[PDB]
RNA sequence: CACAAACGCGUCUCAGAGAUAAUUAAUGAUUUAAUCUUAACCUAAUUAACUCAUAAUAAAUCCAGCCCUAGAACAGGGCACA
RNA sequence: CGAUGUUGGAUCAGGACACCCAAAUGGUGCAACCGCUAUUAAAGGUUCGUUUGUUCAACGAUUAAAGUCCUACGUGAUCUGAG
């Protein structure tokens, strides 16, 4: 996970959910595209 | 189609859908025939026997599906959606076989 | 009206006992009307001297409801005097701990901040649930309004008022819920 | 409305879809030309989160919503009646619409706490520890933004953030 | 009259005992280890009055225990009439201890040393030795300046006491002031050795308090020694009722009694 | 004391806050919302 | 250690439950698929704090004098076995 | 400026987290051991010596680590006066 201001999808893979209160973007073929909006 | 070509149907005997194509209510099992019959359903198992029985007045459109663990899964879809029975047939797959 | 002086005195600024039902109510609705009772500021003779000020007695107190995110929102803070000793516990921590504490915050908060804030603070009394005792419960007069209009559950409906209510629209039949 | 049903006899699984009969819209709509539900039947800017008869007409028998291709509603009255439903069912409205777990309705846990009008989640707001000054001041959301427009009898603008 | 006895279960609590600090001895294992115990000699212990659980914290039920005898002669007016209503010379310490429901004893009842079994833990509440108004250095541990290096009447002196800014010292600051005279407890002491004939409990390590002192004992509360009151005498033990005399000395398994056969290592 | 050109927006007057205020853009707004009107 | 004591360099003891943040998954709508949910329902694996079990104190109105391992004074424990 | 007495050190430290250790995790060009980053957490710790008045700095031996700062560059009606 990396906590970044400005969420943005890397590949086709990646996808957009909130949870816990913040956005996150989770992807399963590439784990170092784990996003965190701050 | 991806749903059940990634899901391994080598453990599938014979599967025969007949309908009615002159009903009202067959658009669903006709979707699901051409979702199971399919090219890459056909090369992810070859003994598997897909049938498309044809009538006019049967006016009931159900799909039987036969296989190996001497298993019998009966659907008679007339207000199933297809994607329903898609789901539904892929549970049992996994479940059994 | 033709009472001598003393019966006449003691008419004028006797105590009176209130109750106030607390059950899913806002505390700070409950404080505000708790805190003019106490005060006295609903008596026409009322004066800051004077020592009129009436009894409250809340109970349910454990069954209240804030609106919004304010248990898990609002805090209390609190310092022991010691160093290290500041402690910061959310609203449903503090409600867990002591049902009490809600309501009798919101009032003390809500009182005058004069050196009579304890004499009145004194007057309330805080119950968590339906559990008064006899002494408090036959010293009772009237029992006040609840201030907010607490909305009736689905199944609390009557079956008449359902089946009178419209139906908005018309769901396909072949829809599966 | 319809059902799947399935029957289990000598390891074959039939399934069945059965249509039930359901409800239909009133006769008299006082609003007949209106393209939407609520709009035609006169309920703009008049529900709240409270109106528990309104808001369980289009919710799934679990809680869920109904989808908007399926209710007919507008999309800024459909964002409003999501709000209300998600409002009410944590405010505590709506305890039939609930999945039955008899495995886990026996492990009682701490009482619920009562709420109402409450906007965020209750397991992703984190306590407002500093709560600044008068100039700087955290005001806790209550209520949602998207019933700001709702009649105002007494005419003073809804507290949404207090 | 006795009380009805109950059951023993798992979540019940025993009375105690008020003894004597006597004094401290060697003892020694026969694995050959060296330890020091504390001798407790329980005088005249005996129950004075009961209190009933929710009268008193709503959980568990109050026992109060009285110690050594004193003299009539230096009591009070109402001390002297409710040891008269008992039926009991006034003793010299009252301790209350908190049981539960199935383990009252009947007031008036004496307590022995047989209380306790060889191979136990208990906790041991006292009154430390008083040392009166001591300084800083050896209330609390402060070092002290140096000794001889310039400076000027602050070899023993605390130092800062607070911060600048603050303008004032945090309640919590560490000054002189008494020292000793206060309860404390110490845990987990192991019972190794029990005299029936002089009623005196052989404790683990120290205890607190100077010799002979009163000292209020009773089974242990850390988690480790929750349950070990099975095998023990629930109620209280009575001499009168087995109707056979305990051995003159109880011992442990371990201990290395007085007649030995002088143990060698093989 | 400010130049009249800066970086952190300047603060204004309370009397040019109020205008500003009063003088904020108010959009017009129909009788009737036309999205799912005829 | 030329006081009966003090003392370390010497000896004894030191603990259960809840709770969480980040982060994992189960069920499942809006978005009849999926999706840990600023969607409800119960969910489980989970830091340090922090509270609470639990522990200590917790018998009022005798106090002249004399001792004390109790103490600056005041206080506090003893003065019937001998 | 009809006085707010200074560096450094001794004693005692209060606090912040922008965490050095200890604890729970995400990604690694993460095979394991070592590592590199990021998230959460401040109840508790964070050594002894040679030179220099030294804060620093170099060096020796270790440690789970020998954190960055604020506190009148904390603290001289508590101490030193080496500069
Ligand atoms: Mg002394
Ligand atoms: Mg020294
Ligand atoms: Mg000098
Ligand atoms: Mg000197
Ligand atoms: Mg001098
Ligand atoms: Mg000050
Ligand atoms: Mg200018
Ligand atoms: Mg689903
Ligand atoms: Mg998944
Ligand atoms: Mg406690
Ligand atoms: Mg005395
Ligand atoms: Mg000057
Ligand atoms: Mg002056
Ligand atoms: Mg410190
Ligand atoms: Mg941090
Ligand atoms: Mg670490
Ligand atoms: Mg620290
Ligand atoms: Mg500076
Ligand atoms: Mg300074
Ligand atoms: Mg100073
Ligand atoms: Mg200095
Ligand atoms: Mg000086
Ligand atoms: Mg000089
Ligand atoms: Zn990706
Ligand atoms: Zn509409």
């Amino acid at each position: 996970f990396k906590t970044k201001g400005v969420l943005k999808k890397r590949c086709r893979d990646c996808y957009l959910v909130k949870r816990r209160g913040r956005w996150f973007i989770y992807c399963k073929t590439n784990p170092k595209h784990k996003q965190r909006q701050m | 189609a991806a749903a059940l070509a990634r899901l391994g149907l080598r453990a599938v005997k014979q599967v025969r859908v007949q309908f009615c194509p002159f009903e009202k209510n067959v658009e669903s099992t006709r979707t699901f025939l051409q979702a199971v019959s399919s090219e890459k359903v056909r090369c992810t198992n070859l003994n598997c026997s897909v049938i498309a029985d044809v009538r006019h007045d049967g006016s009931e459109p159900c799909v039987d599906v036969l296989f190996g663990d001497g298993h019998r899964l009966i659907m008679r879809g007339a207000h199933l959606t297809a994607q329903e029975m898609l789901t539904a047939f892929a549970s049992h797959i996994q479940a059994r076989g | 009206s033709s009472f001598s002086k003393a019966p006449q005195q003691w008419a004028t600024f006797a105590r009176v006992w209130y109750l106030l039902d607390g059950k899913m109510q806002p505390p700070g609705k409950l404080a505000a009307m708790a805190s003019v009772k106490l005060q006295g500021l609903h008596k026409p003779v009322y004066h800051q001297l004077s020592d009129c000020g009436d009894h409250v007695v809340i109970m349910n107190t454990r069954h209240i409801a804030f609106s919004g995110n304010k248990w898990e929102q609002k805090v209390y803070s609190s310092h022991t005097g010691y160093p290290g000793g500041f402690r910061q516990v959310t609203a449903a921590q503090l409600h867990q701990k002591d049902p009490v504490a809600i309501v009798k915050l919101a009032i003390y908060g809500m009182l005058p901040k004069n050196l009579h804030r304890r004499t009145m603070m004194q007057r309330l009394h805080l119950f968590p649930d339906e559990d008064i005792p006899e002494d408090i419960l036959k010293n009772l007069v009237e029992e006040l309004p609840q201030p907010r209009k607490v909305p009736r559950r689905l199944d609390e409906y009557t079956q008449e008022e359902i089946e009178a209510f419209p139906r908005v629209w018309s769901p396909p039949e072949d829809y599966r819920l | 409305f319809r059902e799947v049903v399935e029957i289990l006899d000598g390891k074959t699984t039939i399934i069945e879809g059965r249509i039930t009969e359901t409800p239909q819209e009133s006769p008299n709509p006082p609003n007949p030309t209106g393209q939407c539900p609520i709009c035609r039947w006169n309920l703009k800017h008049k529900y709240n989160y409270e109106d528990v008869l309104l808001l369980s007409q289009f919710i799934r028998p679990h809680g869920g919503m109904l989808p908007r291709r399926i209710t007919g509603l507008c999309q800024e009255e459909h964002l409003k009646i999501e709000e209300c439903v998600k409002m009410a069912h944590r405010a505590g409205l709506l305890p039939n619409h609930r999945p039955k777990l008899p495995e886990g309705f026996v492990p009682k846990s701490k009482p619920r706490l009562n709420r109402y009008l409450t906007r965020w989640s209750p397991r992703s707001v984190k306590p407002i520890y500093n709560k600044g000054h008068r100039w700087n001041k955290v005001r806790m959301p209550v209520g949602s933004p998207l019933l700001k427009d709702n009649v105002s009898y007494s005419g003073r603008p809804l507290l949404l953030y207090h | 009259e006795p009380w009805p006895i109950h059951p023993w279960e798992p979540g019940s609590s025993r009375v105690g005992l008020i003894a004597l600090k006597l004094g401290m001895m060697p003892l020694w294992t026969k694995d050959g280890q060296k330890h020091v115990v504390t001798l407790l000699q329980v005088q005249d212990c005996h129950v004075l009055k009961y209190t009933p659980k929710e009268n008193h914290n709503g959980r568990m039920a109050a026992l109060t225990v009285g110690g050594k005898t004193v003299s009539h002669f230096h009591k009070s007016a109402s001390i002297l009439e409710f040891y008269q209503e008992l039926g009991l010379p006034p003793k010299q310490k009252v301790k209350i201890f908190n049981v539960t429901e199935n383990a009252v004893i009947k007031p008036g009842t004496p307590l022995y040393a047989a209380h306790f079994r060889p191979g136990q833990y208990v906790d041991v509440t006292a009154k430390t030795i008083g040392k009166g108004f001591q300084g800083v250095m050896r209330r609390w541990g402060f070092k002290g300046q140096p000794a001889t290096h310039g400076q000027t009447k602050t070899h023993r002196r605390p130092g800062a006491i607070s911060t600048g800014d603050v303008a004032r010292v945090w309640p919590g600051t560490k000054m002189p002031g008494q020292l000793g005279n206060i309860d404390r407890t110490a845990f987990g002491l192991k019972v190794w050795r029990i005299n029936t004939k002089h009623n005196i409990i052989y404790v683990n390590g120290s205890v607190p308090g100077h010799k002979n002192c009163l000292v209020k004992i009773k089974d242990s509360k850390l988690p480790a020694y929750k349950d070990f009151c099975k095998n023990l005498p629930f109620p209280t033990y009575f001499p009168d009722g087995d109707e056979e005399a305990l051995p003159e000395d109880l011992y442990d398994e371990n201990v290395c009694q007085p007649g030995a056969p002088s143990i060698t290592f093989t | 004391g400010s130049k009249a050109v800066t970086r952190h927006r300047r603060v204004m007057h309370f009397e040019r806050q109020k205008l500003m205020a009063v003088t904020e853009y108010i959009p017009p707004k129909p009788t009737i919302n036309p999205r799912c009107l005829p």
